[PDB]
């Protein structure tokens, strides 16, 4: 019934700008107002800035202001942000919340407004970088069980996926979470544990796919 | 304004939980309660302090006092686990605050301890002049570790990274933990440890050149 569709986000080099876009449906968008909202990866909600159901109000949190821009179009349903001389720190995921505008109002004892936003959207993600795409150098991880893998180091930008003998070994098979080096360059690992006892009567590949690059990298792990 | 929120709590099936959020006089604010599982899109479960919307089972309370209002959760299930995010609005700063979040670990699992393996440097990664230490934390319970690498005995922070426990597909928890170096660092000392804490615990493993 109500719904939230943000777009607009991609990969900006620290000092560029980028718009973001909000499309509502399955309510009355004018009799709201709407909020921005920001996620760094795995960490707590952060408030960016909201704007009231035509714009009497609109208020800015404390860092980005002087940077960021708020507005919306009524007439058409959306809701708009605009970000210039971004930063690093403002990578994240975003969202766009709604709020039924709540108050008391009197005329003579003063305006108060209550803020709590009753509908999420699922948002878009946001990455301020100054790496250029590259594909990842794979290095062989080799070993009553043992283990054995992959190791996916320096790449950009995000995802990579693995399997190993296409698909077809899955038991044991653990992808990681991708860390972030110091470079600004992602890596990762693809650990698989097996009988120690049917080594050398079995082979194990590594299917690397990084698609940003259009990568494709297959490595045979043996004992050493 | 500032609300200060713990990291995690856990519960078992069927027993209650508490969740703190305080700040000086908060009773002054209206507090709001959002639950968001790994992936999905926040949900408001409790505003105005005690209000609830429909659809949230009667299990959801809330209370405002003090330097200190509370998330009660009750008859614990497992689709209940989350992070929980109380929020309110300021009027001296039109500022909408949030907290830190905390985790709700529903345990319907008997705990387990680690498995350490330590990698060492790949022929050929040394062959690039590269040298990367592995460590690969797995099957354990709860997803709480804490890793720490030594040269010699001597500690070692410098260029280190870590990920964070996900969960395996025997739901079981593993994390990874990568230490860089260069060669001459590696050829220099005798030997480089990946230390892992788990719950009192310490369970590690060491290669040398």
């Amino acid at each position: 019934e109500v719904q939230l569709v943000e777009s607009g986000g991609n990969v900006v080099q620290p000092g560029g700008s980028l718009r973001l876009s909000c499309t509502a449906s399955g309510f009355s968008f004018d009799d709201s107002t709407m909020h921005w909202v920001r996620q760094a990866p795995g960490k707590g909600l952060q408030w960016v800035s909201l704007i009231s159901w035509n714009g009497g109000r609109t208020y800015y949190a404390d860092s980005v202001k002087g940077r960021f821009t708020i507005s919306r179009d009524n007439s058409k349903n959306s809701l708009y942000l605009q970000m210039n001389s971004l930063k690093t720190e403002d990578t994240a995921f975003y969202f766009c919340a709604k709020d039924k505008g709540d108050s008391d109002y009197d005329y003579n004892l003063g305006y108060s407004y209550f803020y709590y936003m009753d509908g999420w959207g699922k948002g878009t993600t946001v990455t301020v970088s100054s790496a250029s795409t590259k594909g990842p150098s794979v290095f062989p991880l080799a070993p009553g069980t043992a283990a054995l893998g992959c190791l996916v180091k320096d790449y950009f930008p995000e995802p990579v996926t693995v399997s190993w003998n296409s698909g077809a070994l899955t038991s044991g098979v653990h992808t990681f979470p991708a860390v972030l080096q110091s470079s600004g360059l992602y890596s990762l690992s693809s650990v698989v544990t097996v009988p120690s006892s049917s080594l050398g009567t079995q082979t194990y590949i590594c299917n690397v796919n990084h698609k940003p690059s259009n990568t494709k990298v297959d490595k045979r792990v043996e004992p050493k | 304004y500032v609300l200060t929120q713990p990291p995690s709590v856990s519960v078992a099936p069927g027993k209650t939980a508490r969740i703190t959020c305080g700040g000086n006089n908060i009773a002054n604010k209206n507090v709001h309660w959002y639950q968001q599982k790994p992936g999905q899109a926040p949900v408001l479960v409790i505003y105005y302090d005690d209000d609830r919307p429909s659809g949230i089972p009667d299990r959801f309370s809330g209370s405002n006092s003090g330097n200190t209002a509370t998330l009660t959760i009750s008859r614990v299930e497992a689709g209940d686990e989350a992070d929980y995010y109380c929020q309110v609005w300021d009027s001296n700063s039109d500022h909408v605050v949030f907290g830190g979040g905390t985790q709700l670990t529903v345990l319907g699992q008997p705990k387990a301890a680690p498995s350490v393996t330590l990698f060492p440097p790949s022929s050929e990664e040394l062959q690039a002049n590269k040298a990367t230490l592995v460590c690969l934390i797995s099957d354990f319970y709860p997803g709480a570790v804490t890793v720490a690498w030594k040269a010699d005995s001597s500690p070692v922070k410098a260029g280190v990274e870590t990920t964070t426990p996900s969960k395996q597909s025997n739901n079981k928890y593993a994390a990874s933990s990568y230490l860089s170096l260069t060669p001459e660092q590696w050829k220099s000392h005798r030997s480089y440890s990946c230390q892992v804490t788990h719950e009192g615990s310490t369970v590690e493993k060491t290669v040398a050149p």
